[PDB]
């Protein structure tokens, strides 16, 4: 009896919203004046330490499917990207047919994956036409119709090119991202947590953990590791999904190399413009390659397959090679050092399963690239320069894209995928969640107001 | 493979009636099905998702509900255009259709 | 606003190879999955595959993997389904279709292209 | 007696001021997701309902001609003009010396409003020089000196010419203007308004009716209506003015059509771009024309007449066609579907008055252009693809731009003027004015207020 | 800051017909008309006729509206004025003149040229 | 054709003195007049317009003022400078200038 | 005794920042609607006059060498030639090889610092190349390999060239800068500051006074006066110095003139933009050339020495001309109407010293440049189009940018120097310092707040 | 991160002149002065001078002034040291080495070059 | 020209003792001193400046001070890294190095 309205300010209490996050960096590189892509350009200072606290007695729901910020990391770091490839230097004066015949070095009578190559360009702008010349891995390239001498760089029909310039480096750093004012980020500390639904030991933080912006497909490299024994992540709308991210609790590592040495040349666009044509090949001619122990691969897809089969309860499962398409997805693809790198990995998804550490050690043939697409765009694209010498390159598998074929008697089967950006953030941002604070509370009381 | 059966084949029916259309899962779709008219001769066009959600454009005389394994197309006023085929899909495990079903005078 | 036009339909050879086509317009060509499907005469509806625009993956359904491809020309918004080794009873209307999905899930169908007619016989 | 300041917060009390108001719309074109050169630009969500308030017993002042936001109509509507041709391709490489002789249609030796033209271009970049053919309707190109087979495109020698890319369209939108907060706009309602001195029924909105953005000349289209008779608005400065607008109270309708089909050609211009060119004439050949219901524009103009020797007391008025100038203000031009138009409006205008309806259906002789001048800027030119096949179009004549000859004995005359854009939109943003809410108020009072 | 500079004066056949010429710099040349004045020797000034330099609109004196015409190269910011036929009395002092308006109405003067005379006379 | 009289043709008058100049019109032309002096030989400048607004950089020596159909020019100085032609314009309709006016020792 | 905390608001308190300052000007140009590089790109309305309040009894520091707003004038600066230059055009196609011979005029068999030359042009863009001729200045060039009849402009190898257009002025206008709400700039009146250390009498303005962004090397011009006797400042972390600045009491006149008539000649670009190339020279050819009164020289060095010998306590004194480098140090260099010039100071700086007005008049030879280095950077060079006709120029020297030889034996050495544009700002900002007010003091008091 | 490589090192003849250089990387080349400094064998370091490289300014030891000289080629980062008429005791190690400064001082050292040993001998 | 003289010229000790370096100027040279290590037959590399500031990446066992025309380094351990080579620098007036100091055994 006798209550009236009163009205509480600053009432922690919180709804779901769209809003724009800060990008946060570690203040200049990994805290030094090194030139890297992403923390060079703006980004904003150091968090020292992201001040987490526990919430007693919070029940919350997350669904990292639908989440709002996914989407302004995939812009992020397409801007980013777009903001610092800007400046550079536009291959548009190269780009027609060239004549082109079998690569070779000394002792190398082929190189086999590769052409040498010489076109017309002009060294300073309205002097005489020259010719010069240079050798490209042979998927940078096309064919001209007919039995044909004639060939041309794979996109600089549909699309403008630019030379990424050698200053930069294509080096992740951990990135941050951070609440404005009034917003607050929540965690999901539940360590066997599956992506959806509510979980009950909940944490904010004004800024989430670093994140490492790899550019990957089939692989999820250089990540995080799950807290439980392996947690298996996909949509629930349907049995149909895009993707599904297998996420693990131990790193497997796996070990690349692009041995044979490169001797880069410089040729003249224009003022103060040079382009890094790839010259001699130089040493004993190898692929490029990489290598994983097989012990581990081998427990790795048991423990998979292990916790699969509690999503899929009938007998049968199965990996496979990729279908078909783009070598983007058609192959594992990654970039060590500052070449970019694409492997048949056959070898390691021909395996079976049913109801009921430097040895064997398994080796991957790789071919490697230049020109490259990012984000799946068209219309524009980029030229890798040749990095000088031999180059060998470690990392942590993470976690596998998988997607699944289509569902027969008693035999799921699954191959891997992914390939669209978006899937990589997603695989490692499934934890946060973002609210805005909507602090005017209102309650009734055993209280009235004075008149006087 | 999930099969879906139609039932009527062919519906008889008469202009302005209110006539219903039913299909069912040989084992459970969630309420992972739709609904297509078939116009004949021509490109289909959506009408129901969700066994439930009206898509945009679509005349408000169509509507649809389900119970576990069977799902239901209803149409307040039937008319020349309406007395065209329709077939139930669902989309909750691979893709399958119905047979079709034809509402005729 | 949006359509799907396709080409390629007609009379066929016997045990024949034939690629039909499809063109896309008016929405972002990235965004949305392309599924293949068709009707034999007296036969509901069935799929054949489906196949990502983005970066070129496909799908077959499990009695045609051996005689289908699919693939895109992405630059001109345009896609080709390539049958191999025609049968009688493929004679058939084919449609290219598009297909709603969140990032999670591919959904149901929102439009259908004009369909193309093809006869299997010399 | 006993009296002491006080101060009222929030007093409703206003002066006029310059201020930046919001560009509003539709939240994607129609409510739409189609691509059209306003809409999807920014310009923020929809008003659902302008929520208009008539104010009691206010007496307030309007001036269409000093108004101080018709400057940022115009200022936005080329800013988004200039933001989405940016993007879209610049025909540099088309710009040196044409070869060119008669066009045919079918069966014949002639087509009379173009000429056939060859000339060189580049392709792709130092690839070989190469010859390419188009034709052009004849005002797009001018003959350099003497007999001559040699000609170029009439802009080009000034300035960049960009051609509009075939994704978008010319298509108006219903664009409103809103006022920032602490700004408030106001209407004039007085359904006899000449557009200068003071209204006595007043009202406020956050935001405008919808304004379309037709660019046209001598005669204002798809506007509003007055809602008296007829309104002829003036400046009353001097009986010199730059411009008189007539506002009807009633549309006559104008119908047009470019019945010849046109084919489309693409010769590619480098890394993406597509210079679409037009190609062979097809069909039966005619002029480009317009149609018109004489009976209402002799209703039209008799009531013109009637209503201007209100203001002219003497005994006689005239109308003539354009004395001289650029086509821009010498015709009637708009731009139907996607080309752009120009109209010989002389039948119109042959028409003379003193003191004390598909019949007789006037139709009019129209030529059509590609490069088209915009704003009356230099420096800067649009260049208009060719839409193919034929087009026809409707369209509401609602009110004429005159100006007014030199005054002689008893006689007035009047012909078609206006071109410079700006009195488009003081045409329609005549009721508006935009004030600042000054809303500290003080005054005396029979108070003072408690020292303890 | 602004100028209109002039040419075109000097002796001139009986019924010829002539082109004077003047040059602006300094303003936006798209903003202000320009009025052709002149000045009989003994006489009043006169006006001749209005330009609008934006679109080239021209409006002249009823005397006048046979024999004059007007005409800009406006990325010169360079206006001419044809008299054609030629009469013993237009030998006079000829002016362009910049004319200051609002948006609405057409003012005083604001700046005169340096003046070309013509005399008539063979 | 709006007439403009300007009064008297040539006016005397001596150095450092205060003087005086009249424009009329055949009929109303507002306060929509202007003032301009005429150095010999030269491109004329503005003084005055709106029959009482001085111009930019225009000595202060220069005022004028109005009454129905009637216009003055008044010059608080006479000097070498001004000892010259001046002439009054009316804009209301048309442009129509004066005869001009003398003013000498 | 009994004692309790108080909070005061706007208490007059401050600690020094760095904070971004606004550029302030006359609100266009001079006051006038002249465009001008500076005041006609933004930098908002004038200060009408700075509020200045002196402060009673303040002693505070102050810092010219450390300070926190020089930075900001240099950038500032950077930005607005940027901005200006970045819509005018680039002389790319102007680049390749020159063939050159011995430049001449009438009744002048040679013009001996110049050079005459042809070159390859391409008039309208993408077809037929022409021939066309021009002079430059020596400097403006390099001769290509060999005895060599060819040349090429001397920066167009390393760096884009912008040409200036005709329509700007180089003019300085006086900027001020002011500070931002909250933020307070303090002079320094003390009529003999050295830069560094306290003053003890201080005031606060809103605005600095007026500052003249002049581009200039040795010699500061057109700048303030000291109010004492001759002023010397310099660092004191060491003997060791980058610069000292000398800031007169007394200004010394300076008289410049480039007497030969230029005749300019437009060669077209392409669409309505054309190279301001320099065409015949005309006249009784001269050097360009510089006039100081010898008395008020040999004075103001006299009145410099026995100021600068109370810093070097022992015995000599000596000045001599540059030691190397580029012309921009190694010659007094300005901008004189709008063309840029480089004189021989040798003649001015010949003195010595040691322990116990129109007549005998300097004058001095310069060369002047068309293709300039600004900022120091590379890469972006500019091109001074020619002033058409002939030139005088005056200004007043204020101060000398010096530095300091090896330190000898009872022997002090300086000669011109600076050029690092950063030391001219710092010659006249070194008055000022900007604080933040801290306006939230606390203090006990004898006072506490009633309960009730 | 910063370098500073050397060449030019090697032996050299009596009475000869010769050109040391120095390549610098991975720092804003305008913000720093360098300084040329040697150590002939059993003696402690010396200094031979220093270059802005930003206008080019050269400053000098008063032992050498007449024999030195510097210069940098701007655009590739490079500086070159020329020591004219060489003698027996110019055999020694040469480095070129950065020096950090205030807007107002040059202060200590922070980067040493790779070095460049020279031996004066026929 | 300021000399610096080191001292001693040999520093006899031993591996993780504390071991210190001596430099003095013919006159003052206020702070303005700098000492580095010398590793042999390479690049020597900075350790302390302003007598005082430890440089960034240099070890912990390094440190000094100074007092009128005298300034000292010192050396928390000894180590096979730290028998070697080091010298004191000016740069207060003109630049000048001291002979230069080995430590050993």
């Amino acid at each position: 009896e006798n209550l009236w309205v009163t009205v509480y300010y600053g009432v922690p209490v919180w709804k779901e919203a769209k809003t724009t996050l800060f990008c946060a960096s570690d203040a200049k590189a990994y805290e030094k004046e090194v030139h890297n892509i992403w923390a060079t350009h703006a980004c904003v200072p150091t968090d020292p330490n992201p001040q987490e606290m526990v919430l007693k007695n919070v029940t919350e729901n997350f669904n990292m499917w639908k989440n709002d910020m996914v989407d302004q990391m995939h812009e992020d770091v397409i801007s980013l990207w777009d903001q610092s490839l800007k400046p550079c230097v536009k291959l548009t004066p190269l780009c027609c047919t060239l004549n082109c015949t079998n690569a070779t070095a000394s002792n190398s009578s082929i190189i086999e994956g590769m052409k040498n190559c010489s076109f017309n360009i002009t060294t300073e702008l309205r002097c005489k036409r020259e010719k010069k010349n240079a050798l490209f891995y042979k998927l940078d390239i096309v064919q001209l119709d007919g039995n044909s001498s004639q060939y041309r760089l794979i996109n600089c029909d549909t699309s403008v090119i630019t030379q990424v310039c050698p200053k930069l480096s294509f080096d992740p750093i951990p990135i941050h991202y951070c609440a404005p004012a009034g917003y607050a980020i929540l965690k999901c500390n539940n360590k066997t947590f599956t992506g959806t639904g509510p979980c009950n030991n909940v944490s904010t933080v004004q800024c989430t953990h670093g994140i490492k912006p790899v550019l990957s497909t089939q692989l999820l490299l250089n990540g995080s590791l799950a807290e439980g024994e392996i947690i298996i992540r996909s949509e629930n709308i349907t049995k149909n999904v895009k993707t599904i991210i297998v996420h693990l609790n131990e790193s497997v590592k796996i070990e690349c190399t692009r041995p044979n040495n490169k001797t880069r040349t410089s040729i003249r666009i224009g003022p103060g413009q040079a382009f890094y044509a790839t010259g001699q090949v130089i040493g004993d001619i190898r692929e490029a390659y990489c290598n994983i122990n097989e012990s581990k691969w081998n427990e790795t897809l048991q423990r998979v397959s292990k916790k699969l089969k509690e999503y899929f309860p009938h007998k049968n499962i199965t990996f496979q090679p990729s279908s078909g398409g783009d070598l983007e997805i058609t192959t594992h693809s990654f970039n060590c050092g500052g070449e970019f790198f694409y492997c048949n990995t056959s070898s390691l998804f021909n395996r079976t399963y049913m109801a009921n550490n430097s040895t064997r050690t398994i080796t991957i043939h790789c071919r490697i690239k230049q020109i490259i697409n990012m984000w799946q765009e068209v219309g524009r694209a980029m030229y890798a320069p040749p990095i000088a010498g031999n180059i060998t390159c470690i990392s942590n598998i993470t976690g596998l894209l998988l997607t699944r074929d289509y569902g027969k008697n008693n035999t799921e089967t699954f191959r891997p995928g992914g390939g669209n950006m978006k899937d990589n953030w997603r695989s490692e941002l499934y934890k946060y969640k973002v609210v805005k604070i909507e602090p005017l509370g209102v309650a009734p009381t055993r209280c009235k107001r004075r008149v006087v | 493979e999930i099969v879906l059966t139609q039932s009527p084949a062919t519906l008889s029916a008469s202009p302005g009636e209110r006539v219903t259309l039913t299909c069912r899962a040989s084992r459970s779709v969630r309420n992972n099905v739709a609904w297509y008219q078939h116009k004949g001769g021509q490109s289909p066009r959506l009408l129901i998702y969700d066994a439930s959600t009206r898509a945009a454009g679509v005349p408000a005389r169509f509507s649809g509900s389900a119970s576990g394994t069977e799902f239901t197309l209803a149409i307040s006023n039937l008319e020349s255009e309406d007395f065209t085929v329709y077939f139930c899909l669902q989309y909750n495990n691979w893709w399958t259709f119905g047979q079709g079903t034809r509402v005729d005078i | 606003q949006v359509r799907l036009a396709q080409y390629g339909g007609g009379v066929k050879r016997l045990g024949a190879t034939m690629t039909l086509s499809c063109v896309a317009s008016g929405y972002t060509f990235n965004d949305y999955y392309i599924h293949w499907v068709r009707q034999a005469p007296g036969q509901g509806f069935e799929l054949l595959g489906y196949i990502d625009p983005a970066n070129g993956r496909p799908d077959y359904a499990g009695a045609l993997r051996e005689r289908l491809s699919f693939y895109r020309d992405k630059s001109m918004e345009t896609l080709y389904m390539d049958l191999r080794s025609l049968r009688y009873d493929d004679t058939a209307m084919y449609y290219c279709v598009r297909n709603v999905g969140t990032a999670g899930s591919l959904l149901h169908y929102d439009h259908w292209g004009s369909g193309s007619p093809v006869i299997v016989s010399s």
